RNA sequence: UUGACCUCAAAUCAGGUAGGAGUACCCGCUGAACUUAAGCAUAUCAAUAAGCGGAGGAAAAGAAACCAACCGGGAUUGCCUUAGUAACGGCGAGUGAAGCGGCAAAAGCUCAAAUUUGAAAUCUGGUACCUUCGGUGCCCGAGUUGUAAUUUGGAGAGGG
RNA sequence: GGUUCUUUGUAAAGUGCCUUCGAAGAGUCGAGUUGUUUGGGAAUGCAGCUCUAAGUGGGUGGUAAAUUCCAUCUAAAGCU
């Protein structure tokens, strides 16, 4: 049971990728790779009213 | 008494308005009250003397103090009880050979 | 009071009126069996200040236990081992016999509770000791909230589990430097040193 | 991760990377430390020469609290103050008004003279000072107010 | 065995270590369960805050004696001075200690000034009144936070005397160093003649 | 002769209680050797396994005959750290804490030693009736070789 | 939230000043020796035996001892 289970990253790296994964959902070219069908959508990013 | 403000020497440390509390009573313990006083002396002439403190009393009236002194080391288990013993027992050789 | 002046006779154990008293009552405890009821406590006063209440649940028990070394229990003194562990004669039992003589008391009395116990007398072969013990299912003892807490299960056999007064002073249970084996138990303290204390995340 | 490892790459080859004639064994040369006198001498006297013997006086129930003193050098004495509150003390260097530094706020116990502060005049209040870095500080027009 | 040039190590796992091996997998548990503990305190005390006021205390050692912490419990001084009783105090949210003495004097007016917001800033329920409701703040600590005082000001003059603060812990230590030879010293030269 | 007292007995006397099981965790006793030291005896393994006694939902510890040496902290326990450090050790192999600091949780107290002495004011049991985890009255008993009130060192008591 | 018992009180408790006091644990502390144990090293704790206390005293202050101080608690009884 004393196998390592969880790992330590460092706070500032863990929030590097965030911040890239955000601006990686503004590229059209990286969602449509990933496989989401915005191939219809009106733009990237999708923003809508906070009514929703 | 007063610290010097610096952080080494005689009285080092910090100035600091002292405040001098009130002494606690813990700080008291030992301390003889009149009615302990008069349990402890009755009980002594109620039960008299040790083998030990006898032997005591007979060296300090021929083999002197150091001796005497060396011998309640001896039964006692350290110097500073073996001045005590051999100060209370020339209290008791005091007492007894005056009058 | 009295009991202060019995406490300060109590103390001169070599003047002439102790040291007749101790070799009368000597006599008597060895003609008695090892273990008896006292129908009263001897020594009163230190009965008093070690929390003997002189009321019905309180009970007064006297036992002797004998003096010496405990020599190692091995066939003829071969030990088989390392010569470290050769020693046959000069080994101590960790327990005072004070705290042996309260578990065959605890044990003959297996339905009161020992509270304490106090030295009373000794000679060559023996130490004498007198051991009170509260009697938990008297009623006089389960109301009178002074002494109920002795009702309570975690309280049985204390002498046992070294829960008295000297089961506590041979465990070492004191505060400070001297004591840092034995504060809280040596055996709990040795489990928390000699554990490895792993995070999820590692550190 | 397993699969990156050279026992991978082992599979199918004998001796596992261990030798045929060495032909690994449970501890060929003792457990641990052994035989550091003996069979592993000119491997201590090389990389750790000083590991046998002893070396000065003992030193019972040390209190590391005692011999707490962080040094600060001179370089990084300007350091304390908040970068935006510094500069217009580096401006006007005057007398009159001159920057406080409690280096023990800062949990420094020594100030040390590495040297070459501008000519501002400071205030120190430091536990100990080295003489230079007090010549420093004095040369610069400022003052070591001594605390403790 | 001894091997190439690495620095000894001393793994202490010569024992059996593997029967006392605590991994702390109930450590995402047990913040759930003291966070558990913790409201179901709270609704049990409602409205009183969680906790006790502690007062401000000089930390000891010279490593530490530059911050000031939270203490135990106030001095049985430090409440009488702030017109209450010890047994009172601890029945309204107050720690005393009765152990703790005061020789500081801005130690104890700041622990006694500590305990006088307190008195303003809480309200004690009638024993046998109506109880109007007070909307229970959890935290005593957080409503009197502990404050590092003002040791010096921002800037001033420089006052320099021409001490030469090295010199004087020079000079200061071989007081106290040649203390004990200089008092001899004085003592036989008192004697003789 | 009779009535106590003290001590010690007896009863299929009235009412109780103990044993044994479990024993992961807990409090103690007792206690190895394999093993490491490239041999081996001190050491190590280990104040461990086995053996034995004793509890609970936790146990133990716990309100300082503490830590400190500071501008002083302030019951116990546990976590991070101190620290693989101070120290111990054929000073070899190896072993090895504690103070401070930051957190979790926080909670404080009780007797003995005091003449109630113008009131043993204390308590068990039996019996009767009840509002029956108990209450009330009555009686026997315990208890002055000390049961209650009052005080626990932080104090506190008498008197004013 | 409410509803009786409201002589459920000079009964309990706290608070100021002066004065006299202020009882505080003994085969125990401590010491020697032996054995064990500890990181504890002229000896960390425990235990056996021998000695065996004082009361401005006692313990501790991590190098034995003597002399002079200083600091800090209040053991040898107990609950949580
Ligand atoms: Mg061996
Ligand atoms: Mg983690
Ligand atoms: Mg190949
Ligand atoms: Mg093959
Ligand atoms: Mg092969
Ligand atoms: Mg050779
Ligand atoms: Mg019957
Ligand atoms: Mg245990
Ligand atoms: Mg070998
Ligand atoms: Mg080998
Ligand atoms: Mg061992
Ligand atoms: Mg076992
Ligand atoms: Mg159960
Ligand atoms: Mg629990
Ligand atoms: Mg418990
Ligand atoms: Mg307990
Ligand atoms: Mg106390
Ligand atoms: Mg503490
Ligand atoms: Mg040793
Ligand atoms: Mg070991
Ligand atoms: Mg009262
Ligand atoms: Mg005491
Ligand atoms: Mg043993
Ligand atoms: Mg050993
Ligand atoms: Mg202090």
């Amino acid at each position: 049971t004393w196998r390592k289970w969880n790992v330590k990253v460092n706070h500032n790296e863990k929030r590097y990728a965030t911040a890239s994964a955000i601006a990686a959902t503004a590229v059209a070219s990286l969602v449509l790779a990933r496989g989401h069908r915005v191939e219809k959508i009106p733009e990237i990013p999708l923003v809508v009213s906070t009514d929703l | 008494t007063v610290k010097t403000g610096i952080a080494i020497g005689l009285n080092k440390g910090k100035k600091v308005t002292s405040m001098t509390p009130a002494p606690k009573i813990s700080y008291k313990k030992g301390a003889a009250s009149n009615r302990t006083k008069f349990v402890r002396s009755l009980v002594r002439e109620i039960a008299g003397l040790s083998p030990y403190e006898r032997r005591l009393i007979d060296l300090i009236r021929n083999s002197g103090e150091k001796r005497a002194r060396k011998v309640a080391k001896k039964r006692l288990g350290s110097f500073t009880r073996a001045k005590a013993k051999v100060e209370e027992m020339n209290n008791i050789i005091a007492a007894s050979r005056r009058h | 009071g009295a009991y202060k002046y019995l406490e300060e006779l109590q103390r001169k154990k070599q003047s002439d009126v102790l040291r007749f008293l101790q070799r009368v009552r000597v006599w008597e405890y060895r003609q008695k069996n090892v273990i008896h009821r006292a129908a009263r406590p001897t020594r009163p006063d230190k009965a008093r200040r070690l929390g003997y209440k002189a009321k019905q649940g309180f009970v007064i028990y006297r036992v002797r236990v004998r003096r010496g070394n405990r020599k190692r229990p091995v066939p003829k003194g071969a030990t088989y081992g390392k010569p470290t562990n050769q020693g046959v004669n000069e080994l101590k039992y960790q327990r005072s016999l004070r705290a042996t003589a309260e578990e065959r008391v605890g044990r003959r009395a297996a339905n009161l509770r020992v509270l304490n116990s106090y030295w009373v007398n000794q000679d060559s072969t023996y130490k004498y000791f007198e051991v009170i013990l509260v009697d938990p299912q008297h009623k006089a003892i389960r109301r009178d909230a002074r002494y109920n807490w002795i009702c309570d299960p975690v309280h049985k056999h204390r002498e046992a589990r070294g829960l008295t007064a000297t089961g506590k002073k041979s465990r070492g249970i004191n505060k400070g430097h001297k004591f840092n084996n034995t504060k809280a138990g040596r055996r709990k303290t040795w489990k928390r040193q000699n554990t490895l204390s792993l995070w999820r995340y590692r550190k | 991760p397993s699969r990156f490892t050279k026992t991978r790459k082992h599979r199918g080859h004998v001796s596992a990377g261990k030798g045929r004639i060495g032909k690994h064994r449970k501890h060929p040369g003792g457990r641990g430390m052994a035989g550091g006198q003996h069979h592993h001498r000119i491997n201590m006297d090389k990389y750790h020469p000083g590991y046998f013997g002893k070396v000065g006086m003992r030193y019972f129930h040390k209190q590391q609290a005692h011999f707490w003193k962080p040094v600060l050098n001179l370089d990084k004495l300007w350091t304390l103050i908040p970068e935006d509150k510094r500069d217009q003390y580096l401006k006007s260097a005057s007398k009159e008004t001159a920057p406080v530094i409690d280096t023990l706020a800062a949990g420094y116990g020594k100030i040390l003279g590495k040297g070459r502060i501008p000519n501002v005049p400071v205030i120190v209040k430091a536990r100990f000072v080295s003489k230079l870095a007090e010549e420093k500080i004095r040369a610069a027009g400022g003052v070591v107010e001594l605390i403790a | 065995a001894i091997s190439k040039n690495l620095p000894i190590l001393k793994n202490h796992f010569r024992k059996h270590w593997q029967e006392r091996v605590k991994v702390h997998f109930d450590q995402a548990g047990k913040k759930v369960s003291r966070r558990n503990a913790r409201a179901t305190r709270a609704a049990k005390i409602a409205p009183r805050p969680l906790d006790l006021l502690r007062p401000v205390v000089r930390a000891p050692t010279v490593k530490y004696n530059r911050k000031v912490r939270a203490g135990r419990g106030f001095t049985l001084a430090e409440v009488k001075a702030a017109g209450l009783t010890a047994a009172y105090a601890r029945t309204i949210g107050i720690a005393v200690d009765h152990r703790r003495q005061n020789r500081n004097q801005e130690i104890f007016d700041a622990n006694v000034q500590r305990l006088k917001e307190y008195q303003s800033k809480i309200i004690v329920f009638p024993r046998n009144g109506k109880a109007p409701e007070a909307e229970q703040v959890l935290s005593a600590a957080a409503t009197f936070p502990i404050a590092q005082p003002a040791t010096d000001v921002e800037a001033r003059a420089v006052q320099d005397n021409g001490e030469s603060a090295f010199r004087t812990l020079r000079l200061a230590r071989s007081e106290k160093k040649f203390r004990g030879i200089r008092e001899k010293r004085a003592r036989e030269k008192a004697e003789a003649e």
